[PDB]
């Protein structure tokens, strides 16, 4: 059973398709008129809303890739490629074909802070007004910016998705831009609009063929000075670059880096700069290319990261024009499909062209082909059954095998032939694709299959084709030119150089219902439904959403569709993997999210060594996700990845600890913006798992020498100051102060949030985000002295044993067990004698503890006080055994186990002082003080008498 | 008054991380008190 999660109505005119995108947390809804809705994944709100159409009449399907992270768009003769420009998707340009004339006029879609910036600039900075088409321009400009006024005041996460669009000639557009980078240059200062007008340059470059000069990429051949403000045109200056085996110099790093190749005689591996022109020859493998551009040009305002005309490789990326995939352009697409190769995408006509892209770099033909009705295979096909034949494509997919030559990807293309005997028959048609015993050629027939019978007798035609999970079976997805359809499940071949199929299926279900026939499916990973070849999910025409098996094609759960307020029936279905909830959509436009559904404690044992390794084992931490989603706030910036590289290389940069440094994002405020209080950071997580802690670090500012009053505070997403006020039973970790997590350096600063509300929140695996709450309590005001901030979450460490979670609640849970924690420390165990290894695996689950009640400081706090009063109980022994008896190492836990009890007692109301009744523990213990063991326990010892003996001056005075 | 910093940076993901650092504040004042009592004399 599974059970309806709530309701809205999306739109009033039905809707028709969804896609997901998870690194964003946003549900892609078409509705049938042609309007792309973006939803957010958690509170549902609608983000932004869009007409797409590069023709009128056309339905518009969307669709997600997550190895390239990019979201494509395909209506009746454009498809076109699109991704992530810094949170958002670019949508109303994103079917928009290259025009022919100058004169054609041209749409720009551009988001809302930089267009402020453009206006900003425009009004307080620069004279234009002499170029014609300006006063339409700022027109546009204002009409559109006060227009989004009213949406971004409803929510910040559709605040953030807008967009302002232009709708200009393409002279007029490129005019205003050259006379505005003009201007810029000859102010000469560091204004933000530099680099969106320089974009904006770039775009309208890209948007028409003919401006584009040829790339000089050969010698003798000079390359003009003005295409190099784009990244992509430095990266395609590398095509002929002699050092590909070298680490560092690379094509990207140093296209990254603003370095272009124009080789010279005296060079082949010549490189300058595009803003500073400095020339760098002769390099070698352990250059790297932001280091030596630091080191030759420290006075580059690129290398400074001041406003340049740089544009990067994500805006050009997130800008690509749509492509036809036939020159007329009159053509209809017949079909399209992504299949198990990511980084290629096809589409078919109706006459038989396809054209095959690659979407890994930017948006480029592949191959281009078109299939012959009269191929031998088909013929032999059609022999095989004993002229005018015709064949109509219907589904595609691209095949890639799942990790000496490796085997090439291939073609997968549905084809239902017609012939005149008229009679129908689907057929299966494979193809090759990469360039290159005869090796065939891209765009050829490797094989022919020919459907079972059943598919010609009730004149069927092949609907869907999907690979599956394991890369090993096939599942196809056929219906009715009454039957309901049919699932038919192949096994591909792998025992040669090209991937082939198997002529016998291995597993045929008929759909006898013609009201179960199948309008949508996809696919579930494995590892949800594993609290077999998968899981399948498929809408009926009826109307019901059903999940089958993959293996055995049964009915595991049945959703009847609801009623109209007639029965509202579900058309598709997607899967939101940041929430695991299935969202499906009606044929009236609601949107219905679906939702798939004595012990032995460690704590209770007698304390071995083998039961204190598995307590550290539950204390132990590590890194967390790969990548959170987060927005900010349009006074934050996402840092750049040059910065990254900064900290990391590019080949560390990728499964090494520049993962590690990924995991944190670094977000940098800018000093224009009226609020410098109440910034609020909501940190979605992709997948959920228990944590631990997270981490917040930051940089003040060098002139003030004292830190006011600056509150940080943490908060759970159960609703996607008076904020905390509404929020006060969402707060995990109290509000901590800054200057607590400030360093020994006054400039920089670690923060560390955690509570036993945190360890113990985790209860159905149901925290999905979080917030982060910044105010200063109350020249530089709020958070101005913050420059920088950064957040890193991690996760606990997996354990083998099994109930992780309630021993967890136990350890934090129980008084008996701090108390015992703290006897066995105390030597006085009356079973066995306590190891040094085994009092260290104590101090290291006890510090665990005490540092996760200390981090905590929330009101009550039954466990903090707890912990506090029996270690006021036993503090002489406790003080004796580790600074006596123990070593050093033991002796050095023990000195930052108390130390972070005297951070702590601070925040617990503390009737008697934990400096004062330590101090007298250690004025009793120094009468042993030439009987120890080893110096560095003296040393320490010392240490934290040093601090304590602050309070009561007299008694180290008399006894000392 | 400061003259050790760095902190090793396999301490951060642990938790303890600022006792450690109140340790190494802790032996930096106090080393700043005693020689600054000893400049304080004369």
């Amino acid at each position: 059973l599974v059970l309806r999660d709530g309701c809205m109505r999306c739109d009033a005119d039905g809707l028709h398709s969804l896609s997901y995108h998870p690194a964003l947390n946003a549900i892609l809804a078409v509705t049938s008129r042609g309007t792309i809705k973006v939803i957010d994944g958690t509170s549902g709100a609608t983000l932004q809303a869009s007409a797409l159409s590069a023709k009128p009449g056309g339905q518009v399907k969307c669709q997600y890739i997550s190895a390239v992270d990019k979201v494509i768009f395909v209506d009746d003769y454009a498809v076109g490629c699109r991704k992530d420009l810094n949170g958002i998707l670019l949508l109303d340009t994103a079917l928009q074909t290259p025009v022919s004339k100058q004169d054609d006029v041209v749409q720009l879609e551009l988001p809302v802070t930089e267009a402020q910036q453009l206006l900003s600039a425009c009004i307080e900075k620069i004279d234009v007004s002499s170029t014609e088409g300006y006063d339409l321009f700022i027109t546009q400009l204002k009409d559109g910016l006060k227009n989004i006024s009213h949406e971004t005041a409803a929510n910040h996460k559709v605040a953030k998705w807008a967009t302002v669009t232009f709708h200009l000639p393409h002279h007029v557009l490129k005019s205003i831009a050259s006379a505005i980078v003009n201007e810029l240059k000859k102010i000469n200062q560091n204004v933000a609009a530099l680099p969106v007008a320089s974009s904006v340059m770039d775009r309208l470059s890209y948007l028409l063929p003919s401006a584009r000069p040829e790339l000089g990429v050969g010698p003798g051949r000079s390359v003009d000075r003005a295409l190099m403000y784009s990244e992509a045109n430095r990266r395609e200056t590398f095509t002929s670059w002699p050092h590909v085996g070298y680490r560092w110099a690379q094509p990207d790093p140093m296209a990254q880096a603003g370095f272009y190749h124009q080789p010279a005689s005296s060079g082949d591996d010549r490189a300058m700069c595009f803003t500073c022109s400095v020339c760098l020859v002769c390099w070698e493998p352990t250059d790297e290319p932001w280091s030596e551009h630091e080191r030759h040009s420290p006075n580059c305002p690129f290398v400074k990261g001041e406003h340049t005309q740089n544009v990067p490789l994500s805006v050009t990326l997130a800008t690509s024009p749509a492509q036809l995939p036939s020159a007329d352009g009159a053509d209809r697409i017949a079909c399209f499909g992504s299949g198990s190769c990511p980084q290629f995408l096809a589409a078919a006509t109706k006459r038989g062209k396809i054209c095959i892209w690659d979407v890994s770099k930017l948006m480029k033909v592949h191959l281009k082909f078109e299939i012959n009705a009269y191929d031998p295979a088909i013929v032999q096909q059609l022999i095989l059954s004993g002229m005018e034949v015709s064949l109509d494509i219907t589904a595609l997919s691209i095949l890639q095998q799942p990790e000496h030559n490796i085997p090439f990807p291939c073609l997968l293309a549905g084809g239902l032939l017609t012939y005149k005997s008229r009679r129908t028959l689907p057929v299966l048609l494979l193809y090759s694709i990469k360039e290159s015993s005869v090796f065939p050629k891209p765009g050829t027939l490797v094989q022919c299959l020919r459907l079972p019978k059943f598919a010609e007798e009730e004149t069927l035609c092949i609907d869907s084709i999907t690979p599956c999970a394991d890369g090993i079976h096939l599942l196809v997805g056929l219906r009715t030119c009454v039957s309901g359809g049919y699932l038919v499940l192949y096994k591909m071949n792998y025992t040669t150089r090209i991937v082939t199929l198997e002529e016998e299926p291995v597993k045929i279900q008929h759909i006898k219902d013609p009201q179960d026939t199948i309008t949508s499916l996809i696919l579930l990973p494995p590892d949800i439904l594993d609290n077999t070849l998968g899981h399948l999910v498929v809408t009926t025409q009826g109307g019901y959403v059903k999940v089958l098996d993959l293996s055995n094609f049964e009915i595991l759960a049945k959703v009847e569709p609801p009623k109209k307020e007639e029965q509202d029936t579900f058309v598709s279905v997607i899967y939101c993997s940041g929430t695991d909830r299935l969202c499906a959509c009606t044929k009236g436009g609601e949107l219905h999210f679906l939702q798939i559904g004595g012990v032995e404690l460690l704590v209770d044992q007698p304390f071995t060594l083998e039961i204190l390794t598995s307590l550290v084992e539950l204390t132990r931490f590590e890194t967390l996700t790969p990548r959170f989603s987060a927005t900010v706030p349009p006074c934050w910036v996402e840092v750049q990845q040059e910065q990254q590289q900064r900290r990391h290389p590019q080949h560390l940069h990728q499964q090494h600890h520049g993962d590690a440094a990924q995991h944190t994002r670094t977000w940098k405020l800018q000093t224009d913006s009226n609020s410098w209080d109440e910034h609020v950071f909501e940190l979605v997580l992709p997948k959920a798992c228990m944590v631990g802690h997270v981490d917040f670090k930051f940089v003040l500012n060098s002139n003030i020498t004292s830190v006011p009053q600056i509150q940080v505070t943490l908060l759970k997403n159960k609703a996607p100051c008076p904020f905390l006020e509404d929020h006060k039973e969402d707060i995990l970790c109290g509000p901590v102060w800054l200057a607590s997590g400030l360093d020994l350096s006054g400039h920089a600063g670690m923060l560390t949030l955690t509570s036993p509300k945190l360890v113990k929140g985790m209860a159905g695996g149901k925290y999905r985000s979080f917030l982060i709450h910044v105010k200063a309590v109350s020249n530089l005001r709020g958070c101005d002295l913050l420059q920088e901030v950064s957040v890193t979450i991690r996760r606990f460490k997996k354990t083998s044993i099994c109930k992780e979670r309630v021993q967890r609640c136990a350890m934090l849970q129980f008084s008996e067990f701090h108390e015992k924690l703290l006897n066995t420390l105390c030597r006085r165990s009356d079973d066995g004698q306590v190891t040094e290894h085994a009092q260290s695996l104590v101090l290291d689950a006890l510090c665990w503890l005490a540092g996760v009640h200390s981090n905590g400081s929330g009101s009550s706090k039954e466990g903090n006080e707890c912990l506090l009063s029996k270690t006021r109980k036993c503090l002489s022994d406790i003080v004796r055994v580790c600074f006596f008896e123990a070593g050093r190492s033991i002796a050095h836990k023990c000195a930052r186990f108390l130390a972070l009890c005297i951070s702590n007692g601070k925040c617990e109301p503390c009737q008697p002082g934990f400096g004062s009744v330590l101090l007298k523990a250690l004025l009793d213990n120094m009468c042993f003080l030439p009987a120890a063991a080893t110096g560095g326990s003296v040393y320490w010892y010392f240490v934290l008498l040093n601090y304590v003996k602050d309070e009561d001056l007299a008694g180290c005075s008399t006894a000392c | 008054v400061s003259v050790s910093q760095a902190l090793d940076a396999r301490l951060e993901v642990g938790l303890e991380q600022q006792a450690e650092l109140m340790l190494k504040m802790m032996s930096t004042l106090e080393a700043d008190s005693i020689l600054q009592a000893l400049t304080n004399t004369s």
